[PDB]
């Protein structure tokens, strides 16, 4: 797992910025009226040639506000290039998400987009087979 | 466009001592430290003066510091009991071997850097606080 | 008073230095003479200054991990663009005032900024961690302009692009403002921000070097009295510059390095010497040379060799294991005859490990030589190194250092013979003497014989190491303040 003080938070956010121990980080405040980067894992997840990995991610969130995941996908030494955006919602979340095997080892960058206004609280980015 | 620091904050929270801590930030680039379950003698923070990017995603916070010269260190943070949290400075030589590892609990102390350093690390270290605000801290030459 | 004048010189722009990121794929050879010599006048407290005359935003990181930032440097750039009261900070990413819609995305190698989903800015890390550069794009992928920062946290120059063509290089003040504007096509002038003109000769410049040359010269005339001395490493691209300003009094010293003068141009090298007072050498089969074409000269030229004594001294008699390290080179070949040959000692000597080590080789080239040798294994361990820091690192409880290449490699020689480690080549080399710190195979099947020589006992292993050190102290120590005062003593009668 990736723990919430892996994630860093965009500098444009005004709000409040909390870590609680490695359960979570609650960001609260104004979000904006459209989706738009709150935050980010800084670290990466390699997904591994012939070893498929699912992810959760613990959370919970309070008010009315909204947001997702974009997912990007790099091959291994990519430097800038991604060649897939996944834009992974709430829905999408009640499920494990499935990262395929390919044919070389790839890497994750996640960010986290918000709209509305509220509380987050991003805990634990889950990984498993 | 660059904005001007005279001084060293805690930055990312990556690498602080989490197991029953809330970290939490303000715009002024301090932060506010809570932890009840806390002993004392464990190490909160540590900043470093050399990091690669791919292991830390940082950048280093300490600067470069000139062999044999006397630096003030100087620290800004408020503690609830004033002597809640002090402070190491931690000095290795160019293959990762301690040379030596100065305590100090005070705000402003003196130190040299030893004739065979190559990185250091200041670490704040807890004495069972209730709240700490932390500012910032700077190292200066001296003459 | 000694003045270094190092060659620390780009690639592709002579007067700029190469803005390459930490993980860009090239071992670069950046210790020479000159920090060999550097290092050495610090130990002996000589009085020293360095001028660096190129342009070096990332100089002190540059000094620090060679060991020489506690000296007095002089940077002719810095003066141009006038930062005489620096303020110091090292940069991180939340100190730049983003505009507000930036999403930020980290790779296992640099922070990518977007805009309106599309790429925007790119931050480049140097080799210690620090904000390299940051390089802003058009919403056509197209570069925009180039930030360097300089490693004391703020923005030195930009180079501005035309349709993803660099166009022009405005190289700033501490304030931001543009002091003179650098044309990048061949040809290309350097113009003045004529708001403060005063501060330059001239508003027009044919290239870079007239503006260095015009700043040198006025670094030499507030800063330098007579019988002051220059340490010169000679190079093509500052040997006439300096050489030509220096007063007659000064002794001059031009300093000859393997790595940056190769043999074939000592030839062309007279019309230097002759603005020249002595002439200092790293080699020996170098300075035969020398005294071959020149021999109306050889009471000018002497022998000092160069070592990188950042590296440690016999650490590896503390261990029980013979660790080898085995230098692999691709644009050489892989000779699968030689790793046989390692393979097999290694598994007949159980208190043994080799280390197979590449620079800069590709992940495809390193799995390529881990089949090879695991299929030799079926009919020990793979490092890949980018720079000094990590052969350093890698040696120091190293054993035995063995190139079986047909053009061993220049700096894990100058290693082996820095850190008093023993070398296996087959081929001769000025650096390793056959039976006293290394051995010269007559042909690869000869190994085992070698390898048995250096590990079965600590006896002729511990000459070796004093071979060595010997070596090292009479040209590291006052042994060598010595011989360097005798020198410009005779200088001083030659006049």
């Amino acid at each position: 797992k990736l723990f919430p003080p892996t994630i860093q938070v965009n500098p444009n956010f005004t709000g409040a910025i909390s870590y609680q121990g490695l359960d979570y980080v609650s960001l609260e405040g104004e979000f904006g009226q459209d989706f738009a980067q709150l935050a980010y894992w800084a670290y990466n997840i390699m997904v591994q040639k012939t070893l498929p990995i699912e992810l959760w991610l613990e959370y919970e969130k309070e008010g009315n506000c909204d947001f997702r995941l974009v997912i990007r996908k790099m091959w291994s030494g990519s430097v800038d290039d991604f060649f897939e955006e996944v834009i992974v919602s709430e829905k999408d979340l009640e499920q494990a998400l499935f990262m395929d095997s390919r044919d070389g080892d790839y890497f994750l960058s996640i960010s986290v987009e918000a709209r509305g206004r509220g509380t987050i609280k991003l805990g634990n980015l889950h990984q498993r087979w | 466009i660059i904005t001007q620091r005279q001084s060293i904050h805690w930055g990312e929270v990556g690498g602080t001592y989490m197991y029953g801590t809330t970290v939490s930030y303000y715009p002024d680039k301090s932060v506010r430290l809570y932890n009840p379950l806390l002993p004392s003698g464990e190490i909160l923070k540590t900043w470093f003066s050399s990091v690669n990017y791919q292991a830390a995603r940082t950048q280093p916070q300490l600067p470069l510091l000139k062999r044999k010269q006397e630096y003030q260190l100087s620290l800004v943070f408020d503690c609830q009991p004033e002597n809640g949290v002090y402070t190491k400075i931690t000095f290795f030589d160019r293959y990762g071997d301690i040379l030596e590892k100065k305590v100090e609990k005070v705000k402003d102390f003196i130190f040299t850097y030893p004739e065979d350093s190559y990185t250091y690390r200041v670490s704040l270290l807890s004495a069972g606080f209730e709240s700490l605000t932390f500012y910032h801290f700077s190292i200066k030459e001296i003459r | 008073m000694y003045y270094f004048i190092p060659a620390w010189y780009g690639s592709e722009r002579t007067w700029h230095a190469d803005i390459t990121p930490w993980y860009f794929s090239h071992f670069r050879l950046e210790f020479d003479d000159t920090f060999h010599q550097i290092r050495l006048f610090q130990e002996q407290d000589i009085d020293s200054r360095l001028l660096v005359l190129a342009y070096q935003p990332h100089l002190r990181y540059f000094l620090y991990r060679h060991g020489v930032l506690e000296m007095d440097t002089y940077s002719v750039f810095d003066v141009m663009q006038d930062f005489h009261n620096l303020h110091t900070q090292v940069l991180s990413i939340r100190d730049i005032e983003w505009d507000d819609d930036c999403e930020f995305i980290y790779s296992p190698f640099t922070i990518i900024v977007q805009k309106n989903g599309k790429k925007f800015a790119k931050v480049e890390h140097g080799v210690e961690g620090f904000i390299s550069d940051i390089q802003y794009f058009e919403p056509n992928g197209q570069i925009h302009m180039h930030h360097i920062v300089d490693d004391r946290g703020f923005v030195s120059s930009i180079i501005f692009f035309e349709d993803g063509q660099a166009a022009y290089q405005e190289y700033l003040n501490l304030k931001g403002e543009w002091q003179f504007r650098e044309r990048l096509k061949e040809g290309g002038q350097v113009e003045v921000n004529p708001i403060l003109g005063y501060r330059f000769k001239m508003l027009t410049y044919q290239n870079m070097g007239d503006l260095v040359a015009e700043f040198f010269e006025n670094y030499l005339q507030t800063y330098v009295k007579d019988q002051d001395i220059f340490m010169l490493p000679s190079h093509s691209h500052h040997d006439q510059l300096v050489l030509d300003r220096l007063p007659s009094t000064n002794p001059k010293l031009l300093s000859l390095f393997i790595g940056r003068n190769p043999q074939d141009t000592f030839r062309d090298l007279d019309v230097t010497f002759e603005k020249s007072d002595l002439i200092l050498v790293d080699r020996e089969d170098s300075l035969r040379l020398l005294q071959e074409l020149y021999p109306e000269r050889m009471h000018q030229c002497y022998h000092l060799s160069s070592f990188d004594t950042r590296l440690r001294l016999g650490r590896s008699q503390t261990k029980k294991e013979s660790i080898i390290y085995f230098q692999l080179d691709f644009e050489q070949g892989i000779d699968n005859q030689a790793l046989l040959q390692v393979l097999s000692f290694v598994a007949e000597n159980k208190d043994t490990e080799v280390i197979f080590g590449a620079f800069a080789a590709s992940q495809e080239q390193m799995n390529e030589v881990e089949g090879i040798v695991e299929s030799f294994i079926q009919e020990l361990q793979f490092v890949n190194l980018n720079d000094e820091l990590d052969l350093i690192k890698t040696l120091e409880f190293v054993r035995l250092i063995v190139d079986l290449n047909r053009h061993p490699h220049l700096y894990t020689q100058i290693a082996g013979i820095s850190a008093g480690i023993p070398q296996i080549n087959l081929v001769e080399t000025v650096y390793v003497e056959h039976l006293k710190n290394g051995y010269l195979l007559a042909d690869v099947t000869e190994f085992s014989k070698a390898a048995h020589y250096y590990t079965d006992r600590l006896k002729e292993w511990n000459e070796s190491l004093i071979y060595s050190i010997d070596k090292i102290k009479e040209h590291t120590g006052q042994q060598f303040l010595g011989k360097l005062e005798k020198w410009i003593e005779e200088v001083k009668n030659v006049k």
